[PDB]
DNA sequence: TCGCCCCCCTTCGGTGCTTTGCACCGAAGGGGGGC
């Protein structure tokens, strides 16, 4: 059926015209799969037939159904989507199982040919022309253009979920008890009344959903758990997501190797632990998808420790409003987080991960407080709220962070939670000169356009160097300044240098780095025991300053 | 009534903006506020058709207890026409600042009463959210004039005035200025008759369709420098780097009998006595920074532009300038909650009152440039802004090198 | 040989700085998952 619904009116973008592109050929099986579609679209007003006046043409083709016997008909309108207007689309995120509250009545039910019930806009349609190829040769194709919302065309999905979402609504306003999880054609439909006259209200939403060309398959029609929901499967109780299986393989191309990260990711939501650093690095700098790649020690570790976690068998639990959402994060090196959020001790509602490394330089303070602020958007998404975090850092530590460091920051409602390795600040530099401690004043500089540089000290108990240095930039040189005074000095110093650049990366305390000379002097500053660093500016003649911005002349 | 006729600056597309998630209680009263406008047709629900968005969320001043929604049309003003081209544009009364109260009024729902242009409509379209991704988005665009919008003061502005004509003339002393959907109404008053004719504006207002500020107490922060009887070498570093940096904003700084006071090769730790001719020096340049700097006068062509540091301790510090190192305002923001642990609440706080006293003194907001990560605050800052308005705004990561401003 | 959405990890290129590389950030490549 088609639905009556008012078309919705879509246009070319300005200056456009419709797609002129032949059909390629296709096997027997796809065109008589289509033949049997198209004959039958056309018996049901899905196409028409159109001759020569209509000058456009796109290609067509057909892929299989997760339903083995049924073939889908795809239309490649790569060339009209181009040329067709913009689109808001509709569909903000994807609804998770972690989200659902218990439901003592539940139902999952699917529109049958979903987008083929809505209505093209008539003035559109010309544009949608196609021709089914029938063997290639024995004849020209037989044309027909779209009545109806086809698939592989931009405007599709946003028009039929616009659409979907104003024939509900008159359902929804009627019964507000009644939760309807809308998913492209997917509904799903729990109410806390007993079956029978959940059953009633269900017969009734069909019917609605009948008198505006809205069919609802027998088959895709589920009501009895565990429900086949977004790829989980809902239990009255609890949910799993559906099997995860990872490539096995002896040799691993680069392909390969970005399927098995994008599965772990996807496990991840539910399987506490799993970690991806070390795979993933073996995507770095590859050139070619085929490109085959040796997994590292590492990462073969870190995959048998995947394989591990995925043995064992896992659920979620389903929101219950009247309790605290709490998120708990645990470290696991080399910039890996995982995380945990649950109501009710043991039992989580989902995990998850954060690893990404922003910027060059940074530490483990600020990078949980990123996971922080992941967690507290995905919460907002999932629940509408934000969760009470377990942190796995001392308050003095955050409170030594949040005071010495120049930007605003924060955490919210938070606890400590003694799950080592803990989250600490990994040096601190001194607010005040220390007596008795060497003072050095550093400096660096390098050619630009012979890229040579030079990095020193002197200092006031007398000493100074002085080192060559190849291949380097103005900024490595001040770098190397600062390194080589740590090197040189006792557990207690004084740095004097006129980088503001360098002053500004060391001064933040980052622990980590993706460069090799500053992930030197952060070991450095580690096995310090004091160490105060000073400002001034350059080409002043300053007292110390101006002796080492000669010596390095 | 006639609509007039609205139109994007050449070469501009409208706002293609994505909603962020936003909780729950917000949700709800978007969908209340929403479903009750669109009853009274100033809103319609739209489809997705329509490609222009930008982000609705929702308010709560606690001292007016409903919920206030805001769409945050910011990109959408940046690319509307602008009415001094039209000559539509409202005057900045001088007189504002001067007085020792000033009250806020929230007047957007004069707007509603005015309808829009049916072919720029299109431009305001916002998509309300869902909890968990439930439904799809739900769309709708304005057929009257927005609140947050740059046009609806332009397109309202006469209407305003006849509004307010006779209150005005009643009170020729008060003075009153609209900034977008405020009204910024200062008096000389004792507090409580201040009070009590802002109720009788509220109330003439109401026949047809916040807090007290203090123009009067924001004191100016110059910059100082330290007193104390010894002096280190480290202290007299510290001193002349920031010398060297004030040399850029005053005029006739010097260092030089305080450079060399440092000669050699010294301990940072090492006390070194004032010479006569550093003394001599300190004390005309601390002189130099007691008065204002003279040649900075605001030009209301060019935008402001706000810079924030960190201080510690609840204390932030500010400049307003135009052009670098001219600063028409330098100040500092200390609040005390007294839960005393919120640094993006703090500075969410401070960009407010700074962007307020913009307002009251040259009748635009500035150019923020914040000193967080855009993530942290894109977490938080709704959760803390109580205005009717939204300034513009960057990050910035700019370590401190001097402590210039304290 | 298609479409729209969210997620993560890598790569690339535009922007602005009182720069000459550098750090930041958005977009696009790959992958997962949904219909
Ligand atoms: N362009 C495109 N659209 C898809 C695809 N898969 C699903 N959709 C869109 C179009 C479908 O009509 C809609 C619902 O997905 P379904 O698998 O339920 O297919 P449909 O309802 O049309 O047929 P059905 O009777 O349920 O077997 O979602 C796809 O692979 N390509
Ligand atoms: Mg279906």
């Amino acid at each position: 059926p088609i639905s009556p619904i008012e078309t919705v009116p879509v246009k070319l973008k300005p200056g456009m015209d419709g797609p002129k592109v032949k059909q390629w050929p296709l096997t027997e099986e796809k065109i008589k799969a289509l033949v049997e579609i198209c004959t039958e679209m056309e018996k049901e007003g899905k196409i028409s037939k159109i001759g020569p006046e209509n000058p456009y043409n796109t290609p067509v083709f057909a892929i299989k159904k997760k339903d083995s016997t049924k073939w889908r008909k795809v239309v490649d309108f790569r060339e009209l989507n181009k040329r067709t207007q913009d689109f808001w689309e509709v569909q903000l995120g994807i609804p998770h199982p972690a989200g659902l509250k218990q439901k003592k009545s539940v139902t999952v039910l699917d529109v049958g040919d979903a987008f083929y019930s809505v209505p093209l806009d008539k003035d559109f349609r010309k544009y949608t022309a196609f021709t089914i190829p029938s063997i290639n040769n024995e004849t020209p194709g037989i044309r027909y253009q779209y009545n109806v919302l086809p698939m592989g065309w931009k405007g599709s999905p946003a028009i039929f979920q616009s659409s979907m979402t104003k024939i509900l609504e008159p359902f929804r306003k009627q019964n507000p008890d009644i939760v309807i999880y809308q998913y492209m054609d997917d509904l799903y439909v729990g109410s806390d009344l007993e079956i029978g006259q959940h059953r009633t209200k269900i017969e009734e939403l069909r019917q609605h959903l009948l008198r505006w060309g809205f069919t609802t398959p027998d088959k895709k029609h589920q009501k009895e758990p565990p429900f086949l929901w977004m790829g989980y499967e809902l239990h009255p109780d609890k949910w799993t997501v559906q099997p995860i299986v990872l490539p096995e393989k002896d040799s691993w191309t680069v392909n390969d190797i970005q399927k098995l990260v994008g599965k772990l990711n996807w496990a991840s939501q539910i399987y506490a632990g799993i970690k991806v650093r070390q795979l993933s690095k073996l995507l770095r700098g590859t050139k070619a998808l085929t490109e085959v790649v040796p997994l590292t020690e590492e990462a073969e570790l870190e995959l048998a420790e995947n394989r591990e976690i995925l043995k064992e068998p896992v659920h979620g639990v389903y929101y219950d409003p009247s309790k605290d959402l709490i998120a708990e994060i645990q470290k696991q090196g080399q910039g890996q987080w995982t995380y945990q959020i649950y109501q009710e001790p043991f039992k989580n509602l989902k995990t998850g991960k954060y690893a990404r490394m922003k910027g060059a330089h940074t530490n483990d303070v600020k990078q949980l407080t990123e996971a922080v602020q992941k967690i507290a958007t995905e919460s907002i998404v999932i629940w509408g709220k934000t969760p009470k975090f377990k942190l796995p850092i001392q308050k003095e530590t955050w409170e030594a962070w949040w005071t010495e460091y120049w930007q605003a920051t924060w955490i919210p409602e938070w606890e400590f939670v003694n799950t080592p390795p803990l989250v600490k600040l990994w040096y601190q530099l001194e607010k005040e000169p220390i007596i008795g401690a060497e003072t050095f004043y550093v400096d660096g500089a390098a050619n630009r356009e012979t890229k040579l540089g030079k990095a020193g000290y002197v200092t006031d108990r007398g000493r100074q160097k002085v080192v060559p240095l190849t291949d380097t930039t103005n900024q490595k040189t001040e770098l190397q300044a600062i390194h080589l005074a740590l090197q040189d000095s006792g557990l207690e110093v004084n740095i004097v240098t006129d980088s503001q650049y360098a002053l500004g990366i060391i001064q933040a305390q980052p622990d980590k780095s993706e460069s090799e000379l500053v992930s030197q002097i952060i070991e450095q500053l580690i096995k310090k025991e004091k160490v105060y660093l000073a400002w001034v500016p350059a080409h002043k003649g300053i007292g110390g300053n101006e002796q080492v911005d000669k010596l390095v002349s | 009534i006639e609509t007039v006729p609205v139109k994007l600056k050449p070469g501009m597309d409208g706002p293609k903006v994505k909603q962020w998630p936003l909780t729950e209680e917000k949700i709800k009263a978007l969908v209340e506020i929403c479903t009750e406008m669109e009853k009274e047709g100033k809103i319609s629900k739209i489809g997705p058709e329509n490609p222009y968005n930008t982000p609705v969320f929702a308010i709560k001043k606690k001292d007016s207890t409903k919920w206030r929604k805001l769409v945050d049309f910011r990109e959408l003003n940046k690319r509307t026409q602008d009415f001094w081209e039209v000559q539509l544009g409202i005057p900045h009364p001088a007189g504002l600042k001067q007085k020792k109260s000033v009250t806020v009024l929230d007047v957007g729902d004069a707007y509603f009463s005015v309808p829009l242009d049916k072919d720029f409509r299109k431009y305001t379209a916002f998509t309300i959210p869902s909890i968990n991704n439930e439904t799809p988005g739900i769309r709708y665009q304005y057929n009257v004039l927005p609140q947050g919008w740059k046009g609806s003061p332009a397109i309202f502005q006469s209407s305003m005035t006849k509004i307010l004509e006779p209150f005005r003339k009643q009170n020729p002393d008060i003075v009153i200025y609209q900034y977008m959907d405020d009204l910024y109404v200062g008096s000389d008053l004792e507090i409580g008759q201040h009070r009590t004719k802002i109720e009788e504006l509220r109330q003439h207002l109401l026949r047809w369709g916040g807090y007290e500020l203090h123009p009067d107490k924001w004191t100016v922060q110059p910059i100082v420098l330290p007193e104390k009887d010894s002096w280190t070498v480290n202290d007299i570093q510290k001193l002349v780097g920031k010398l060297n940096w004030a040399s850029q904003i005053y005029a006739g700084i010097k260092v030089r009998q305080l450079s060399k006071l440092l000669r050699g090769t010294k301990a940072l730790t090492e006390v070194v006595p004032l010479t006569e001719e550093a003394e001599l020096e300190l004390a005309e340049n601390r002189e130099i920074l007691k008065e204002p700097v003279h040649g900075v006068y605001y030009d209301p062509s060019k935008d402001l532009i706000a810079e924030i540091q960190k201080q510690g301790q609840g204390q932030w510090t500010y400049q307003i300038y135009q052009e670098p190192f001219k600063n028409l305002k330098t100040g500092k923001y200390a609040r005390m909650k007294g839960a005393h642990t919120n640094d993006v609440k703090q500075l969410t706080e401070a960009v407010q009152k700074i962007a307020t006293e913009s307002i009251v003194i040259w009748g635009k907001t500035p150019k923020f440039k914040l000193p967080i990560q855009k993530e942290t605050w894109e977490a938080w800052w709704t959760e803390y802004w109580q205005a009717t308005w939204i300034p513009e705004w960057e990050f910035v990561n700019t370590p401190p090198l001097v402590k210039l401003w304290y």
